[PDB]
């Protein structure tokens, strides 16, 4: 299938950037003192 | 007081007693001629 | 120099964490055929 | 590419239910 | 092969030559670590 | 059979064993004879 | 307790001039041979049967010339022990036919294990940590990969290293032409871990140098040193001052500064070898296939890339035949590529 | 004797002997084998 | 220290020199012989400058084989 | 204090986050317009004439390049050594086509590096500290005089001057071998075992060093933790350095004296890479490598070849094809 | 062309103005010990 | 610690940790194969190699 | 010019992984108490 | 479940998470071109 | 999209450089 070739880096970024961030805000507030 | 034969001798003369029969050889060559 | 007394700690809990995996994924799995076209 | 891409992101939804299920934050009683 | 005895001749003369010179503190040593 | 490589190999064991042999052989001869003074 | 093998450990450990240890069994024997060899190759031994070469002062060489020489390509892959199938205990034809190369070469290589043996067990005994051997795989990876790995996957001994100094030289160019080697990240690295090395090596010494504090009368100022003094001996706080204002950053850390040390080095000669590792199989960073499909495509389109392939083409067609004389390459005036006039 | 023969007589005399027979291999270079000629 | 005489000590002793204004020229000059005489070449198998071509040959003797490599390099000392 | 006063007090201030000094003031434009101009070129200047043949070679990203590929390409041959700033050219079309940019950035960079060593004396002379560091950098500055400067001086062209760009390096250090025989020449060699014998040296230093930590940290932190910033104890033990690394080799080739060690650190790669500059300085005026090329010969006079020549059959196949549309006459001069 | 020249002419002479009646500004006694 | 049916049968395989036989126990034998090992891999090493050529083997596709 | 359609993705990917992971790192040692 | 005694914290300094992201950044710049090709 | 990257890559390495100078760990002398 002739697929747009910025697809797969446009999902990639899409998935990747914002589950990056809600990963780095959950393991910083892990490690906080309780 | 002294010890004249050690390891240090052996090694010393493992390399002294080549080097200088290499050194006679390879004066000798500067000799030859073609 | 003196701290900044406006500085407060920042939060993500674990339900929070799978709710916006949860989000972020769905989405993707949603929009990506429209990516590849 | 894109059927990878898709069977990727659909294994990760599946790995997410599992996490959350399992290894949820225990509801507690305080 | 004569090469052989005309070139080793020097050899074998120096190392009698140092015997010679060191036994009287060779064998001191050899009967002091026995 | 021993073909000559076959020959050469054992030639070559033979002289890899002599080798260590002797230098062990001459080794714990020197250990032996010039020991370690220790206290009792 | 205290049978022979505790008493030949006791003899092997003494603090003598050289120290000796279990190691000094595979060490002196295979480093005394590889330097012996070498010098024996490369005073009396010819390459006239492998190579078509004179190597060695006898035929009348110099220092920069003289090597012992790989043996014939048609040697393939063979140990060439001297009691081996080629040679067959004949001294005479063993040397003629390059016995000294992988005499040396493999002496040389249980010769490294037993010093890197000899670093971590002068380590253990002396009670530091063996970062030392440690650092020494670096070596010992360059010349596995070099020596070993590379003729190993080429068709034979004959396109390892020759040892000696023209003779590595024209290893250098031969990676230049045929491999392209200039352009492979894994060189590069390995360059910026030498360089770095280096640089690390001059900014190092010369900042503790000009960082001293004055501990003595004397202009000259090594004698205001003591070995078993506690006090370091030049400033760090002023070191990182001066560096932190001329560079923008500074050490801090006097252990992660002499780690970095090590670190920078190690690193880079490893990379190379990995390089090295993947020429053995012609696996090369020889093109960028989108520069060639537009060179092709565009006779107006040049860059330092395609400027440094066509040296590379010269280089293989000038110096094959005479490089590689089990080939028998003929190649007649009219086929040899040249630019204009030269 | 230990010390009758003064190191610094001992070590000029030994560079001496190290200039001589690099100096014979330099001129080496320029006549028979290896001269070009 | 670690117990062998001193370097120093020992190469400005009389006794050194007594026995190696000896033993170091004999090394030399029998190093000097076994190329005046000949026989470095012979037990090498280094060409003499009149022995790396036959007077007509203009091919260099390279080995071709591997097992019979030894007996190549014999045929090639025959042609000479 | 007067408006000049308080400025030489602000330019020489011990306090300033970056050094500024007076050889800030020359070094801080010169590197900025070196550097602006650099990263435009290489990324956006066209192809230039590099040989003065009317064959331009791309050098910039957007014209074909890549990282590994790209420079900013050296100015036309046509030029020679003649100053050629924009202000010479009809336009910036043309100083472009002529390799205007490579002038602008090797001039402005090598002032700003010469006072980039200027520098460093001038803190080192604020802060109370030895002198010397900046004779240190002298041997890098120099090598960079001698690759953009002296050689194209000694050559007659910065056609012929080192490329600002990782393939043209490349291409410089080919072409350097085919006329020269650098490989050959004692400097060079020289320059290998400084920086070698550096490399050499800083892992050695390092391990050492770093295996004679002593122990004052858990097994569960990083050992650097052990050594506090500014803390007036040393922080490894030298003399367990030494009981190891003079039994590695023999004691007396070991150092016991710190300061002394550290003035090999500094003094070994120097000065190999001084005479590797030099190297390059005193070929660039055609004092080349050893030439060996036939200096074997048999009886009958038949060349009997050596790796020597095996190096010159490489460097002939590097000299016919340098430069392939450049040479109308049968020699290379220059 | 002329009018950058002149004013990179201009730029330079400021500079160089400022390294040499900077370092002629008592440069010596700019240090940490003794001034002079 | 929580006992299980499976870690109750394992227990006696995961018990002896430490226990050591006296002095140099059978370090002689281990090195008699150790040394017979090395001569083994010496020889597949040298057919391989085409160092030791052994009739009837022909190290060869041919064979 | 007519380069590998991965070579996109490869070095986002290469760049933004470790990158990720030393930023998850570093944000939660710096919530750490102290 | 009783906690498990050998969890330990981890750490990343400043200085490490730039040294890190040098390295990544540096190896991307010299890679990249051999990834395009 | 290649000079787009090129230039990405190095342009994160130049900001990363003016946070490793100015956002620096301060060095603090201690014992
Ligand atoms: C780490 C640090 C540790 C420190 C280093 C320690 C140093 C120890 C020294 C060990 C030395 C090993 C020597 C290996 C010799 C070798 O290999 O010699 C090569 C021989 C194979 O022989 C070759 O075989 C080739 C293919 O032949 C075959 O194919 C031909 C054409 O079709 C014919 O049919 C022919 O009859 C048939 O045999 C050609 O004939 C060659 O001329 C011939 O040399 O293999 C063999 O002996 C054995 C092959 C299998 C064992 C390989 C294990 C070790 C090698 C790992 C390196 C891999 C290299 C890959 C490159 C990447
Ligand atoms: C520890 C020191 C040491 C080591 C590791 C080596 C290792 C090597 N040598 Mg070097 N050598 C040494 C010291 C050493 N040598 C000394 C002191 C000398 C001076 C005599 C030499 C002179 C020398 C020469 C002239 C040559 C070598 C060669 C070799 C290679 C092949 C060896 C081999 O195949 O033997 C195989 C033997 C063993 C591995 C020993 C076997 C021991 C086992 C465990 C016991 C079994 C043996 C048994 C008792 C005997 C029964 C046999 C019977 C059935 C007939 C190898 C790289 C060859 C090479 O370099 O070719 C290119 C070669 O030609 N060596
Ligand atoms: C540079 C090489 C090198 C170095 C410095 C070390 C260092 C170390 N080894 Mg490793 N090892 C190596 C390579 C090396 N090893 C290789 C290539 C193998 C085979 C896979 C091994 C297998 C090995 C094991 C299984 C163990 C070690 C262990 C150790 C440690 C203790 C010392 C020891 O056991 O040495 C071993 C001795 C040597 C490597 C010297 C071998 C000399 C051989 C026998 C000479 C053979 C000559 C040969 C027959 C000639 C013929 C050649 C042929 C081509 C013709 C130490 C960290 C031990 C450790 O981790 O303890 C906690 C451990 O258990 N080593
Ligand atoms: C089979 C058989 C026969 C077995 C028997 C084996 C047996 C028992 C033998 C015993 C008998 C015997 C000894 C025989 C000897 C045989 C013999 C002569 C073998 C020779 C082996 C051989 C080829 C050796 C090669 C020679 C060699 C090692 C050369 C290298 C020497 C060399 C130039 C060393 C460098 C010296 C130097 C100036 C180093 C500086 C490095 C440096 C700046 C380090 C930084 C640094 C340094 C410090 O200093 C400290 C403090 C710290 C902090 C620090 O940063
Ligand atoms: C007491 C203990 C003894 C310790 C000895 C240890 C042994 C190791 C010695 C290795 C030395 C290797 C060099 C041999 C050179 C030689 O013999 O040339 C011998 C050659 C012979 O000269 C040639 O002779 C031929 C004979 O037909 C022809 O006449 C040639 O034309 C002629 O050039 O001399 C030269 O080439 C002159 C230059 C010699 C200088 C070599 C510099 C070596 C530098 C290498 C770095 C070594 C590390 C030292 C650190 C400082
Ligand atoms: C002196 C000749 C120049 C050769 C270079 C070696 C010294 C200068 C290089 C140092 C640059 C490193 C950065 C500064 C590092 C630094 O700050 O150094 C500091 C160091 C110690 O400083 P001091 O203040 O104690 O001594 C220097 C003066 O104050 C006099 O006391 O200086 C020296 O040791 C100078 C030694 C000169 C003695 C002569 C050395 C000759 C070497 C022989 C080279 C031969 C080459 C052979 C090749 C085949
Ligand atoms: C290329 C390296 C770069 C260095 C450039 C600096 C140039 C300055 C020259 C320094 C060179 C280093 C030599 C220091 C020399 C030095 O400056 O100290 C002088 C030192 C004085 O010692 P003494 O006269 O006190 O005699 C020693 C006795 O007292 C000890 O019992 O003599 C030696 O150590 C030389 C011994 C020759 C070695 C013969 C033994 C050969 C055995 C082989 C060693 C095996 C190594 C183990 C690995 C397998
Ligand atoms: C191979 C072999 C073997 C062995 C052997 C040997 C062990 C040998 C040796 C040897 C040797 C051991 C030798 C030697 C030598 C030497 C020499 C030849 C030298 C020299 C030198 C020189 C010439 C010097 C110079 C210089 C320098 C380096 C530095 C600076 C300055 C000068 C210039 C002084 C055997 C029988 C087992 C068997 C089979 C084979
Ligand atoms: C696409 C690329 C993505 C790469 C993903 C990489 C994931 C990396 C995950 C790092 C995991 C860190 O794991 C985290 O460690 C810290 C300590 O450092 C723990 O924190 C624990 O120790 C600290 C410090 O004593 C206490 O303040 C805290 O109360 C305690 O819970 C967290 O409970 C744990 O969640
Ligand atoms: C942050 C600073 C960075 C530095 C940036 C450099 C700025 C460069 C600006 C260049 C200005 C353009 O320069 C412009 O070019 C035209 C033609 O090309 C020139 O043309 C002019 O001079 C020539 C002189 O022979 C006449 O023939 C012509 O009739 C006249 O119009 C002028 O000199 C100028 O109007
Ligand atoms: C075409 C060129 C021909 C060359 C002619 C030769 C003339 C040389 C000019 C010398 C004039 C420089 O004179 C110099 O000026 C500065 C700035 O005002 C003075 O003033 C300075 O005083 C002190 C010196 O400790 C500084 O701390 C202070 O910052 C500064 O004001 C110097 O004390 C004075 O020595
Ligand atoms: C490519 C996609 C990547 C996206 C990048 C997203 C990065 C987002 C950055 C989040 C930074 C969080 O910022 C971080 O907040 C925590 C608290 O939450 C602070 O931590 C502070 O409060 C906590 C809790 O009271 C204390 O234990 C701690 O001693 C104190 O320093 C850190 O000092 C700060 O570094
Ligand atoms: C050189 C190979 C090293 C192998 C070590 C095996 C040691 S073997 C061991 O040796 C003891 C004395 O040392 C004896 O008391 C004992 O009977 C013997 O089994
Ligand atoms: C390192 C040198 C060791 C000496 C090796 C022994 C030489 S052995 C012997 O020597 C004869 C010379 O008369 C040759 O004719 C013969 O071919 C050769 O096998
Ligand atoms: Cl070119
Ligand atoms: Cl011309
Ligand atoms: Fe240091
Ligand atoms: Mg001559």
């Amino acid at each position: 299938m002739e697929v747009n070739q910025l697809g797969l880096i446009a999902t990639a970024l899409f998935v990747l950037v914002p589950s990056v961030f809600l990963i780095i805000l959950y393991v910083q507030t892990e490690s906080q003192q309780k | 007081s002294y010890p004249i034969f050690t390891v240090r001798w052996v090694a010393v003369h493992t390399l002294a007693v080549p080097t200088i029969f290499f050194l006679g050889a390879i004066a000798a060559m500067q000799f030859i001629q073609r | 120099m003196e701290p900044n007394p406006n500085r407060q700690p920042v939060e993500l809990n674990r339900t929070s964490l799978y709710l916006g995996l949860l989000l972020i994924l769905v989405l993707a799995l949603l929009f990506s055929s429209y990516f590849f076209n | 590419m894109e059927t990878i891409t898709y069977v990727f992101i659909f294994a990760c939804i599946i790995a997410l239910f599992f996490f959350a299920i399992f290894f949820r934050e225990p509801p507690r009683i305080t | 092969d004569w090469r052989v005895l005309v070139v080793l001749l020097p050899v074998l003369l120096a190392a009698g030559w140092a015997v010679r010179n060191i036994l009287p503190y060779a064998v001191k040593q050899v009967q002091k670590l026995l | 059979t021993i073909t000559p490589s076959l020959k050469g190999f054992f030639i070559g064991l033979l002289s890899g064993a002599v080798v260590l042999g002797l230098t062990f052989a001459v080794l714990i001869a020197i250990s032996q004879i010039d020991k370690v003074q220790r206290s009792l | 307790e205290r049978g022979w093998f505790d008493i030949l450990d006791d003899w092997l450990k003494r603090d003598r001039f050289v120290f000796v240890g279990w190691s000094g069994i595979l060490l002196f024997p295979c480093a005394y041979l590889a330097l012996g060899g070498w010098l024996t190759g490369t005073t009396f031994v010819t390459s006239w049967y492998t190579h078509g070469l004179a190597s060695s002062y006898l035929e009348g060489c110099n220092f920069l010339t003289v090597a012992v020489s790989t043996p014939a390509n048609s040697m393939g892959h063979s140990l060439l022990l001297l009691w081996g199938p080629e040679a067959q205990g004949d001294f005479t034809r063993w040397c003629q036919l390059g016995g000294l190369w992988t005499f040396i070469a493999l002496h040389g290589a249980f010769g490294l294990i037993g010093f890197m043996l000899r670093q971590f067990e002068i380590a253990r005994l002396v009670g530091v940590r063996p970062y030392n051997a440690i650092a020494f795989s670096a070596p010992i990876a360059v010349f596995v990969s070099v020596f070993l790995i590379y003729p190993l996957g080429q068709s034979s001994w004959f396109f390892a290293p020759s040892f000696g100094v023209a003779a590595i030289f024209r290893f250098l160019l031969f990676f230049q032409g045929f491999h392209n080697w200039t352009l492979n990240p894994f060189h590069m690295m390995g360059v910026a871990g030498v360089l770095g090395g280096a640089l690390l090596c001059a900014i190092h010494g010369a900042t503790v140098e000009n960082t001293l504090f004055q501990d003595g009368e004397g202009a000259s100022t090594f004698r205001a040193f003591n070995p078993t003094q506690a006090e370091e001996t030049y400033s760090m706080v002023t070191a990182n001052r001066f560096w932190s204002q001329i560079f923008g950053i500074a050490f801090s850390n006097k252990r992660w500064l002499h780690f970095f040390m090590l670190f920078v080095p190690v690193t880079g000669l490893w990379m190379s070898a990995i390089g090295v590792v993947g020429l053995a199989l012609n696996l090369r960073s020889y093109d960028f296939i989108s520069q060639e499909i537009r060179a092709a495509e565009d006779p107006e389109f040049e860059t330092f890339y395609t400027k440094n392939l066509l040296l590379n083409e010269g280089i293989r067609a000038w110096m094959a035949p005479q490089d590689q004389p089990h080939e028998n390459f003929v190649f007649p005036e009219e086929v040899l590529p040249r630019g204009n006039a030269l | 004797e230990g010390g009758r023969i003064p190191l610094w007589i001992v070590a000029t005399v030994a560079g001496m002997g190290v200039i001589v027979i690099v100096g014979l291999f330099f001129y080496g270079a320029y006549a028979g084998l290896g001269s070009s000629l | 220290t670690t117990g062998e005489r001193p370097f120093s000590d020992i190469i400005t002793s009389v006794r050194y020199w007594v026995i190696h204004s000896i033993t170091i020229p004999a090394l030399f000059i029998a190093g000097w012989l076994f190329v005046s005489t000949g026989l470095a070449y012979d037990v090498f198998g280094t060409p003499r400058p009149d022995s790396y071509y036959a007077q007509e040959q203009r091919s260099i003797p390279l080995v071709t084989d591997r097992f019979e490599a030894k007996q190549q390099v014999e045929t090639f000392l025959e042609q000479l | 204090a007067n408006l000049w006063e308080r400025f030489c007090n602000w330019v020489t201030s011990t306090d300033n986050r970056l050094y500024v000094g007076w050889f800030g003031v020359i070094m801080i434009p010169t590197l900025l317009a070196a550097t602006i101009c650099f990263v435009i070129a290489f990324i956006a200047a066209p192809p230039v004439d590099i040989d003065g043949i009317r064959e331009p070679v791309s050098g910039s990203l957007l014209y074909g390049n890549n990282i590994i590929t790209g420079a900013v390409v050296p100015s036309s041959n046509a030029i020679g050594l003649h100053f050629y700033p924009i202000w010479e050219a009809a336009s910036l079309d043309e100083w472009l086509y002529n390799g205007g940019p490579y002038q602008l950035i090797i001039f402005h960079f090598l002032l700003g590096a010469s006072c980039y060593m200027g520098r460093q004396w001038e803190l080192s002379y604020r802060l109370g500290m030895r002198p010397w560091i900046c004779v240190a950098y002298s041997a890098p500055l120099a090598s960079a005089f001698a690759v953009f400067l002296i050689y194209p001086i000694g050559q007659g062209s910065f056609s012929d001057g080192m490329p600002l760009g990782i393939s043209g390096t490349f291409n410089f250090m080919i072409v350097f071998q085919a006329e020269h025989n650098i490989l050959m020449h004692p400097f060079h060699q020289l320059g290998v075992a400084g920086v070698f014998g550096g490399a050499l040296f800083c892992a050695m230093h390092g391990s050492l060093v770093t295996s004679s930590l002593i122990r004052e940290t858990t097994e569960t932190e990083s050992a650097n933790y052990g050594y506090k910033f500014g803390q007036e104890e040393e922080t490894y033990n030298i003399v367990a350095a030494h009981g190891y690394f003079g039994r590695l080799i023999f004691q007396y080739a070991s150092f016991n004296n710190s300061r002394s060690l550290h003035f090999f650190l500094a003094a070994w790669p120097v000065v190999g890479v001084w005479f590797a500059a030099l190297g390059i300085s005193t070929m660039a005026f055609n004092l080349n490598g050893f030439n060996f090329n036939h200096s074997v010969i048999d009886a009958k006079g038949n060349v009997i070849n050596t790796w020597a020549d095996i190096i010159n059959r490489a460097n002939l196949g590097m000299e016919v094809m340098h430069e392939r549309n450049a040479h109308n006459f049968p020699l290379d001069l220059a | 062309m002329e009018t950058l020249k002149i004013t990179v002419y201009i730029v330079v002479t400021f500079f160089v103005l400022l390294f040499v009646f900077g370092f002629l500004s008592g440069d010596p006694a700019r240090n940490p010990k003794r001034k002079d | 610690a929580r006992r299980t049916w499976l870690g109750d049968i394992l227990r006696p395989l995961n018990s002896e940790y430490g226990k050591v036989a006296p002095g140099w126990g059978t370090t002689p034998l281990m090195a008699v194969f150790m040394g017979l090992f090395l001569v083994f891999l010496l020889i597949i090493l040298e057919i391989y190699n085409s160092t030791l050529i052994l009739d009837g083997v022909n190290v060869s596709w041919k064979a």
